[PDB]
């Protein structure tokens, strides 16, 4: 809520609404993963957010080497 | 050794076989040798032929290995016997076989001994041996390129035989065309370029161009091959006279107008001196290649690229030439017309000024030798063209304050400061010129020159204007007409120019004493271009110094007009020698030894034997006084010659100096003065020492005004890095004080060297070369040698005009902007095999924006890699353009 | 070709000729060097006087002042003295102050330190090429990788690589991993520097990564350059526990050694040859493909090869017919170059036991049961096989 | 010509005759000048030769407490640590030394005339040093999937921080960087660099490790405040497990040296204040070594892991160089990528570097197939089991 | 130390990753299901033609209606499908019709994945299988064809390859496949295929071809019929 | 740097001892701590100028 007002957030997705789903996360990974939310949509050019771009968050904060969630299917 | 091996049919001896050519074989090193002379030739020839296959067999064996020690003995006994009779005596066929392995065996002693007798004898052999085999040399190459494996060893040795074929020992034009070159230019840049240079091989690489730009582009660095070619070219004045240089260098120049990579093409135009050749560079690189790209573009793009002195277009013989091949060259004729036109390249200086800010802080006050003190001053803080038209705009401060000669010094400095205006300084200039006494207009007038080459380009010329101007009854008011008109075309040929010349100054019977610096503007005039041949400046000079010899200043002006009116040829000069004879005097025979002096000047070892048959140290008046400090500097000499000859002329003008000094007492004071402009001229590679080391001294010697002298190169690259030198000089010059007379020229020091920051730095350099001429650093140059420089003297001192452009980004698809363009850096650099020395387009990406420089850049280059170019106008910045040639005809590089 | 010796001749003439021209002669006429430059040569001379103090040149700072540590125990932040150039001092150089107040009169030294000597290293080997039988395809590989770029670089670094460097020599230890390093050195001519991998770690702490710094920067210098790296194999193998710098010494000297190389440094001329004795006991950190482009593994040593090597050796040796080579290595099972050197000079030694000065075929027959034991002994073999 | 020639021999005699000669002009050895930059310096270095200004003896400013006699002081202590108390030179004010600020201070005469530079202490460090540099972009496989995540969080706020504000999301800090060696850690850290056009300070910790405990701590946090002052500074921590171990003592050793350092350079990152917007990439060889307090976000936002690189670069590597090389194009460049097993970057890489190598040996203005087997078969068995990855993947 | 049985920081196993790079070490599987059968190409991988065609396998009959063709870690494959054959007939036993493509699929998925050093013993693995197969037959509902890889995916397929490249093997099919094409040119664009995926030569001794069609067996391609389908490229 | 001095005063006898019991927290891991020194010295002292057929450093 704090961070809301200083940049835009989805009304696809909270961080609240996305934690019920999953299950317990910091404050500083809630706050990390909603900056990094708004890098993908400064980077497209847009001041909006989408839900894609929280998505593409989680998978930021993991590691990758073989990049496929087409054999994690 | 190990005798047999391929004479041996066991499976065994196959490891003996490639040791034993070495010591000895049984029959293979006979079967060229002895066999073949003993028996007859037919009987022989079964034999031969099958041993033949094995020889061969064995040179790709040897480059199996990595050894040199089984490769060199044994490739070298072999040639002996191959020397004696199967050279051409044994048939048809046979001695073309014989001659393919020969080739191959010959090159590793032609590359690895280097001297100059053994360079001479390869050449004997292989000339003969090339027309009899005809045509085998080429197909042995490109097997060698492509084999299995190879040394490392053999990558030198093969270029090397490619110089035999070059001399004409035996040849005339018999396999003069290629021993496979174009593999071997791609893989290794040496040797190759140099055998290419004196062949006139170079004619054929345009018709290869089309297939060598592939490898140009992405793949390699072919590119860099061709311009070593053109530094090679240029470098043999050095290696051998002027004379004989200058028929080699206008059939180079053809073959690289009609190539892709303009800029060598318009070193070797600039180096020639003709009015012929300008138009043909201009017109040439849109009708051999038809495609619209960058072609069309590379004229007018090479003359914006070219600088060496002056304003706008800079040479000005290009500028009235390229028009007629204008029409013809059609890009579209509004357009094309519109971007030759001075009014386009003027526009753009106009944003650098914001950059650069306000260093003015200089007197402008009234009243005693502050006043002619301040003139000088307002020009010097924001040299060529900066923020410093508050001032200008001022008329009451500075300029008609004045009195006497000071008058005219304060109208002439003017012009420089408005530098690159269309129109505005024009206004100004022309509201003095119609006030106050003669001495405002005529000052006006040389200023008024400046701003007026603005709008040019044969439609409302420079030369309009000035026309006009000259005809004026006043000595002065004509005089400084000349003057201006000189300082517009600079080194130019042209119908105009030379007719307002041809009657001014027509007497030796003036009633001022600067009616002399009239001949050194004609001079001007004829350097740069082909000569002007004017009658008034030869027949006068020799009456001028029979009235007088007594003014100094009068005297000295005169000869050192004709010495540079025979100079950009030795054809011309007699023409207007055969004239002068007509009227005989003693001083005449002077005259006489000047032309055979200036014929052979720019030599690179003609000009250096001359000095001790000199005209420095002896006086037979005063007469032999006035041209020898001339003589020695070389100056034209020193910027002409390639990059790699700079290095020389550091140790040259120092060495001129020295020569004055030892020769005439006199002549000491003189030589330390003129050395600030020596170095302005020169360029040299680096730049950063001389000045420094000078700048302190010139304080302590008699005439502070060596000092003066001094500050014009002294400020180098603009402060960056010579914030400490700009700094120290202005404190030494401020921090003493003796007298207001003293102090004057040690303000003007303080001042020219104080620039604020990024600013246009002192050239005359290319900005890719350190190649060009130089026909406007003369005017403070002929000036400088006037002994206890007057204040009228001063003025005609004052102007640079000559400095960079701002744009050294895309001129490109028609883009002509200041705003940011990505470049390239390469951290690791591999090459110094390029002359203009730009490293490799395969890139590391950095951001945008190349702004003036004058040393350094050389590892800026352009992106290549990020849609795959490779860079016509080879990148530096300095004033070389960050500007591509792809296929495409609009730029995959976009600006940032 | 000729005619570009006659223009890098044009510089070099002009700068000795113009040094000796304007020194004596312009302090003669007029005041142009006079007497500026009689003042520079006689104010640092007199500054300079009896005593200095060495001290060494840590940096250098732009307001013409520089941080000289000073050989007397203390620092010092100096100022420039007038006519001695602040921009004359490199980094790898020591300046010389003068000691009662200091600033830099000059650089008469440079100084030497015993941590050069290490790396630098001179070789003039008893086998060298052409005292190596057999094994010949393990030597076309060395060159390719090591001789090739070094002598011609520019095709290699041209054509978008960066050069192929060095060799990893693993195998059955003992086939001549040693005298091939050497040989191949004489013939490329490179700068030969030889620095065990154990040295670097040492009871001194900071000193381990300092000193790998050394090795390279020193290297590089030099110009062609290879260099052997005897027993890297022992950094990974011993966890020494002997050191005080501890396991923390081990990490940091690990690393350097990778960042010198290539790293963000990217250093060019200096190929490595490392020597092994296996490279699967060697330290994960160290190996990685892409530093080294070719590996070679040496095959067990036969009785051909053998038998190239000894003719060598006979002629080295005392001279008879009492020599008999073939029997020797005929005995032996396919192992070794080593062997055949062991075989040489443990039956020299032994007939200085006798008071005999003569090697003969009883000297050798004593000397083959010991070799063959020591290195890996043929009598537990023969049941496995 | 050949009068030319004996020149080419005597010149080197001739220079060494002449070398007391030269030495005193040009500069080194006897009488060292340098005749340009000195001769321009000389009326300003007058006015340090008459004062006690030589000596200026190395030292930091305890505390600036003036105190009678001589009213002017300074309470100092010098690096070689031992203090004095010293007076003011005039030539400053008694403002320009500040308490905590590096100050000079004379030996013969202690008293302040110039303050010396704050913070530049180490010199070590700054022998590692180069600023931008990078093998060639072609190398490293151009843009791959690995390069461009890790722009949006280095390039973009040192680029512009006014998109940052404007948006109103709070600017990134750290990127930890892990693999095994070779899998280009540093190789990628450099292209972002560039491309940024940040300048570019990196360093190995193995120099900020010196001497014994605590000296390398202070060489540390000096460079780190140097670097948060500077606008737009990127810092590429190269290779720590030499300020990047372990954190344990046994009694029969002990870490400490390395923790110090370590545990220094972590608290330093985004501080006990905010954040900046200099950023901070850290390149580990373990993430097994890792303690949670250089976990946190803030001081490690998103764990990017550039180890064994994906299915996608595995096959840029090869035809980005390749792309650069005289190569063979009827070859597939990813089927030779594609063959190598579980490739490091360091190792696809290689194969392209040994198959070159066999065609600059011919010296073809191509390659062949031949060059391209031999390379790829051997790179397969061999090279891969002699890998960085088999152990340490394991481990890790 | 922690095992390869352990999570990766990224959140995915570290044995089933390095699993599928070693497939790309071995052979090649290409598969061609078009509505006349299901064709079956794979390479013997030969070092010599003189290495006899006589009986080498890897083709093999898993049913007589269901053919398999193997990729990958070629002998980890070789128990895998010694052990599928009689999974398959306990099935085809008990049922008494035609197995079903997908049948087989399903059934030998599960044993890709039961890894592990602990809840293991010596008939369980204690390593992922590497190794991807193509089943390739005709049932009642009509020619099907299976791509079954080491995460236990099965997937309906009209043309599925995997190879040394399986990337490779893959783009070179969409260039040449298109949906409905006869059984001779399903033969065919194998072959061409075949090529870009090996890095090795077009030899009969090292390619193996195997139909299995309506009404028809699975057939094992001899020398002759093995050129044939070699002449059509 | 100790073979070089070590020549000027030759002949000379550079000793390593290892009696184990001074030096008994230096025999673990590595083996020895004099082993590290001795394994070091040989390597070098094999080939360094003449010195590999001359001898006079044990």
């Amino acid at each position: 809520q704090i961070h809301s007002r200083k940049m835009n957030v989805s009304p696809d997705v909270n961080y609240e609404e996305l934690a019920r789903c999953t299950d317990d996360f910091n404050g500083a990974q809630c706050k990390a993963v909603c900056v990094e939310a708004g890098m993908i949509a400064l980077r497209r050019g847009a001041t909006e957010l989408t839900h894609e771009d929280y998505m593409e968050g989680i998978l930021e904060v993991q590691a990758k080497k073989k990049a496929n969630l087409q054999y994690y299917a | 050794m190990e005798e047999g091996g391929r004479d041996k049919t066991p499976v065994q001896s196959q490891q003996p076989s490639a040791t034993a050519p070495s010591g000895a074989d049984e029959k293979s090193s006979g079967k060229e040798r002895r066999d073949a002379g003993e028996k007859d030739k037919e009987q022989e020839l079964s034999e031969e032929d099958k041993q033949l296959q094995d020889e061969l067999e064995m040179l790709v064996e040897r480059l199996g290995e990595k050894d040199t020690s089984l490769y060199r003995p044994a490739l070298e006994e072999l040639r002996r016997q191959i020397r004696s009779s199967t050279t051409s005596m044994t048939s048809v066929p046979k001695p073309l076989k014989f001659l393919r392995p020969h080739y191959g065996k010959l090159k590793e002693i032609y590359e690895n001994m280097a001297p100059g007798e053994n360079k001479c004898f390869a050449a004997d052999i292989i000339s003969v041996l090339a027309m009899t085999m005809s045509g085998e040399r080429e197909c042995l190459k490109y097997r060698l390129v492509g084999s299995q494996e190879e040394l490392a060893s053999w990558g030198h040795e093969y270029v090397r035989h490619l110089a035999g074929e070059v001399a004409k020992e035996w040849q005339e034009l018999d396999d003069a065309e290629k021993a496979q070159r174009e593999p071997l230019l791609t893989l290794v840049k040496e040797i190759v370029p140099y055998n290419m240079a004196h062949n006139a091989e170079h004619e054929a690489c345009d018709l290869l161009m089309e297939i060598e730009q592939v490898d140009m582009l992405e793949k390699d660095i072919d590119e860099n091959a061709y311009s070593k070619v053109c530094l090679y070219l240029t470098s043999c004045v050095n290696y051998v006279p002027e004379p004989e240089n200058s028929a080699l260098l206008r059939c180079a120049l053809g073959v690289f107008r009609k190539f892709s990579r303009f800029p060598e093409a318009l070193r070797l135009a600039l180096m020639l001196n003709d009015m012929e050749l300008v138009e043909d560079i201009f017109t040439s690189c849109k009708d051999v290649v038809v495609q619209k790209q960058m072609a069309f573009m590379l004229g007018r793009h090479g003359v914006f690229l070219e600088l060496s002195e002056d304003v706008e277009e800079y040479e000005d013989l290009t500028e009235i030439m390229s028009n007629v091949q204008l029409n013809s060259n059609f890009l579209a004729l509004a357009r094309e017309l519109d971007i030759m036109e001075p009014k386009v390249p003027d526009d753009i200086y106009k944003t650098h000024l914001e950059n650069n800010r306000f260093g003015g802080s200089g007197s402008q006050v009234d009243s005693a030798r502050m006043n002619l003190a301040s003139s000088f001053v307002n020009g010097f803080v924001n040299a060529a063209f900066g923020q410093d038209k508050l001032l200008t705009d001022d008329g009451n401060k500075w300029l008609y304050k004045n009195k006497d000669h000071g008058m005219l010094s304060a109208a002439a400095s003017l012009g420089m400061i408005l530098l690159w205006d269309v129109d505005g300084g024009l206004t100004q200039i022309d509201k003095y010129l119609y006030s106050s006494e003669d001495y405002i207009k005529s000052g006006a007038l040389l200023a008024c020159g400046i701003v007026n080459s603005g709008v040019r380009n044969e439609c409302d010329p420079a030369l309009a204007l000035l026309s006009d101007y000259v005809l004026h009854n006043s000595n002065t008011m004509r005089l400084g007409s000349i003057f201006g008109l000189g300082l517009a075309y600079a080194g130019s040929n042209r119908e105009d120019v030379l007719t307002l010349l041809l009657p001014v100054m027509g007497d030796s019977k003036s009633s001022m004493e600067v009616a002399g610096v009239t001949a050194l503007a004609c001079g001007m005039i004829a350097v740069g271009s082909c000569n002007g041949d004017v009658t008034s400046t030869i027949l006068q000079t020799i009456m001028e110094k029979s009235e007088t010899e007594l003014k100094d200043t009068y005297a000295r002006w005169l000869p050192l007009g004709l010495g540079l009116n025979h100079l950009g040829k030795g054809e011309a000069i007699e023409a207007i020698l055969a004239a002068l004879e007509v009227v005989s005097e003693p001083f005449r025979s002077f005259a006489n030894t000047l032309v055979d002096v200036c014929a052979y000047a720019g030599s690179g070892n003609v000009l250096k034997v001359q000095q001790l048959l000199h005209i420095c140290s002896e006086h037979f008046d005063s007469k032999e006084k006035e041209e020898d400090k001339d003589k020695k500097e070389k100056k034209d000499k020193d910027k002409k010659e390639a990059p790699a000859d700079m290095g020389a002329h550091q140790g040259v003008a120092v060495l001129g100096i020295a020569l004055i000094a030892m020769g005439e007492e006199i002549g000491a004071e003189m030589a330390l003065r003129t050395f600030g402009h020596l170095l302005r001229y020169g360029e040299p590679t680096l730049r950063r020492a001389v000045p420094l080391a000078l700048a302190l001294i010139s304080v302590s010697n008699p005439r502070l005004n060596i000092l003066d002298t001094l500050s014009k190169f002294s400020h180098d690259a603009d402060p960056e890095v010579s914030y400490n030198s700009i700094f120290a000089m202005g404190m030494v010059g401020s921090g003493t004080n003796n007298a207001r007379l003293a102090a004057m020229l040690r303000q003007l020091a303080q001042y020219h060297a104080k620039d604020p920051n990024n600013l246009f730095m002192v050239r005359l350099a290319q900005g890719l070369t350190h190649l060009g001429k130089g026909t406007l650093t003369l005017c403070p140059y002929h000036s400088d040698r006037q002994l206890m420089s007057q204040v009228a003297v001063a003025g005609l001192l004052t102007v640079l005009v000559s400095f960079l452009d701002v744009r050294n980004i895309i001129l490109g698809k028609s883009h002509y902007v200041l705003y940011g363009l990505v470049a390239a850096m390469q951290p690791r650099m591999l090459v110094t095999f390029d002359e203009e020395l730009r490293p490799l387009p395969v890139s590391v990406r950095v951001g945008q924006a190349v702004d003036v420089v004058g040393q350094a850049g050389k590892p800026k280059t352009i992106t290549g890699f990020q849609t795959h170019t490779t860079p016509v106008l080879l990148a530096h910045g300095e004033r070389a353009e960050l500007a591509t040639e792809e296929f495409l005809p609009v730029t995959p590089i976009l600006e940032g | 070709t000729q005619c570009r010796l006659k223009l890098l001749k044009l510089e070099r003439i002009k700068d000795y000729l113009l040094m000796e021209e304007e020194f004596i002669r312009n302090q003669e006429q007029m005041k142009p060097l006079e007497e500026k430059q009689e003042e520079e040569r006689s104010k640092v001379d007199d500054l300079r006087g009896t005593p200095m103090s060495v001290g060494t040149l840590e940096e250098i700072i732009d307001d013409n002042h520089a941080i000289v540590s000073t050989s007397v125990g203390s620092e010092h932040y100096v100022s420039i003295l007038s006519f001695v150039d602040k921009d004359l001092l490199e980094p790898g150089c020591s300046v010389l102050l003068n000691h009662k107040v200091h600033a830099v009169i000059g650089v008469l030294m440079d100084d030497t330190d015993p941590l050069v000597t290490v790396m630098k290293v001179e070789k003039a080997p008893q086998e060298t090429y052409a005292d190596i039988g057999g094994l010949d395809n393990q030597i076309q590989e060395i060159k390719e990788s090591v001789e090739l770029p070094l002598t011609h670089p520019e095709y290699y670094e041209e054509m978008g690589i960066k050069p192929p460097k060095g060799v990893i020599l693993y195998g059955p230890p003992g086939t001549g991993k040693t005298l091939l390093a050497k040989a191949v050195a004489n013939q490329t001519s490179a700068t030969f520097l030889r620095v065990v991998g154990s040295e670097l770690i040492q009871k001194y702490l900071g000193d381990g990564p300092k000193l790998v710094r050394e090795l390279f920067r020193v290297a590089e210098e030099h110009a062609p350059s290879i260099v052997f790296i005897d027993e890297i194999d022992a950094i990974g193998t011993k966890r020494y526990d002997s050191n005080s710098g501890g396991e923390r010494e081990i990490q940091r000297t690990m690393l350097e050694l990778l960042n010198q190389l290539d790293g963000f440094d990217s250093r060019g001329d200096v190929k490595v040859i490392m020597a092994t004795n296996r490279i699967e006991t060697l330290d994960p950190a160290l190996i990685r493909p892409g530093r080294i482009d070719r590996k070679i593994e040496f095959p067990l040593p036969d009785e051909k090869t053998k038998k190239r090597i000894f003719q060598i050796h006979t002629s080295r040796m005392t001279l008879a017919d009492d020599v008999t080579l073939d029997d020797l290595i005929m005995a032996k099972d396919d192992l070794s170059g080593a062997d055949i050197k062991a075989i040489c000079t443990e039956a020299g030694l032994m007939a200085l036991r006798e008071r005999r000065m003569k090697v003969t075929n009883e000297d050798f027959k004593k000397s083959k049961e010991n070799v063959l034991y020591k290195k890996q002994e043929g009598t537990p073999e023969g049941l496995y096989l | 010509q050949s009068t030319y020639s004996r020149q080419i021999k005597q010149v080197e005699d001739d220079i060494q005759q002449l070398l007391k000669k030269i030495n005193e002009l040009t500069g080194i050895k006897e009488s060292d000048t340098g005749l340009a930059p000195p001769a321009l310096w000389d009326l300003a270095a007058d006015k340090q030769t008459l004062q006690s200004e030589q000596p200026l003896q190395v030292a930091r400013c305890t505390k600036i407490i003036n105190a009678d006699s001589e009213d002017p002081k300074y309470i100092i202590n010098v690096k070689q640590f031992a203090k004095f108390v010293v007076d003011l030179s005039d030539q400053v004010a008694p403002t320009d030394i500040e308490e905590g600020m590096r100050v000079g201070v004379d030996r013969n005469k202690y008293q302040i005339h110039i303050p010396l530079p704050p913070k530049i202490d180490p010199t070590v460090t700054m022998m590692q040093v180069e600023e931008k540099p990078d093998v060639t972009y072609s190398d490293v496989g151009g843009c791959k999937e690995q390069i461009e995540k890790l722009r949006e969080v280095v390039e973009t706020p040192l680029l512009h921080p006014e998109r940052f504000v404007n948006l109103g999301i709070e600017p990134p800090k750290g990127v930890l960087l892990f693999g095994p060696p070779g899998t280009g850690k540093t190789l990628c850290a450099r292209a972002v660099a560039n491309r940024t056009d940040a300048c570019f300070i990196p360093v190995i910790g193995s120099e900020l490790v010196q001497k014994y405990v605590g000296e390398g701590a202070r060489m540390v946090r000096e460079l780190f405040e140097m670097a948060r002052t500077k606008k737009a500074c990127l810092i590429f921590f190269d290779e720590i497990d030499a300020i990047g171990g372990a954190r344990f003592d046994d009694g029969a050793g002990g870490d400490n040296e390395v923790q110090r350092t370590m545990l220094e350079l972590i608290n330093q990152l985004d501080g006990f204040d905010p954040r900046g917007n200099i950023k901070v990439l850290m390149a580990t060889n373990r993430p097994d070594t890792l303690d949670p307090a250089l976990m946190r976000p803030g001081r490690l936002d998103r764990k990017i892991e550039f180890s064994l690189p994906d299915l996608e670069g595995r096959t840029h590597i090869f035809k980005i160089h390749a792309r650069s090389m005289s190569v063979e194009r009827d070859i597939r460049f990813e089927l030779l990528a594609r063959l190598c097993p579980n490739s490091t970057g360091a190792e696809i890489r290689s194969v392209c570097t040994e198959a070159g190598m066999f065609a600059i040996r011919a010296r073809r203005k191509i390659a062949t197939e031949k060059d391209f087997l031999e390379a790829v078969n051997k790179v397969i068995k061999s090279y891969a089991k002699f890998s960085a990855t088999p152990r340490y993947m394991t481990y890790n | 130390d922690r095992g390869v049985n352990t999570f990766s920081p990224e959140g995915r196993l570290f044995q089933v990753e390095y699993a599928i790079e070693g497939h790309k070490l071995g052979s090649t599987a290409i598969g061609i299901q078009t509505s006349e059968g299901v064709c079956l190409a794979v390479e013997k991988r030969i070092t010599s033609p003189l290495m006899e065609p006589s009986s080498i396998e890897k083709i093999v009959e898993i049913d007589a209606h269901i053919g398999c063709a193997m990729s990958g870690l070629i002998a980890d494959a070789k128990t895998l499908i010694d052990k599928a054959r009689v999974e398959t007939q306990n099935h085809w036993f008990t049922y008494n019709e035609t197995m079903t493509v997908e049948s087989v699929t399903q059934a030998v998925s599960n044993l890709a994945l039961q890894f592990g050093e602990e809840d293991a013993d010596p008939g369980a693995m204690s390593r992922p299988f590497g190794v991807a197969l193509l089943f390739g037959g005709v049932d009642e509902k009509g020619p099907q064809l299976f791509h079954m890889d080491p995460s236990g995916t099965f997937v309906q397929c009209d043309a599925r390859a995997i190879g040394s490249a399986s990337e490779g093997a893959q783009s070179s099919l969409q260039e040449v496949y298109h949906k409905s094409t006869t059984l001779k040119e399903a033969i065919k664009s194998s072959l061409i295929i075949l090529k870009q995926v090996m890095e090795e030569k077009l030899n009969a001794t090292n390619i193996e071809l195997a139909t299995v069609q309506p009404g028809q067996n699975f057939h094992m391609f001899t020398k002759e019929e093995l050129e044939e389908v070699i002449k059509d490229i | 740097e100790l073979f070089v001095m070590a020549r000027e005063h030759a002949p000379s006898i550079i000793f390593m001892d290892e009696i184990d019991s001074i030096g008994s927290s230096r025999l673990e891991g590595g083996s020895g701590g004099d082993s590290e020194v001795q394994r070091t010295m040989l390597e070098l002292l094999n080939q360094l100028d003449g010195f590999e057929a001359t001898k006079n450093i044990k």
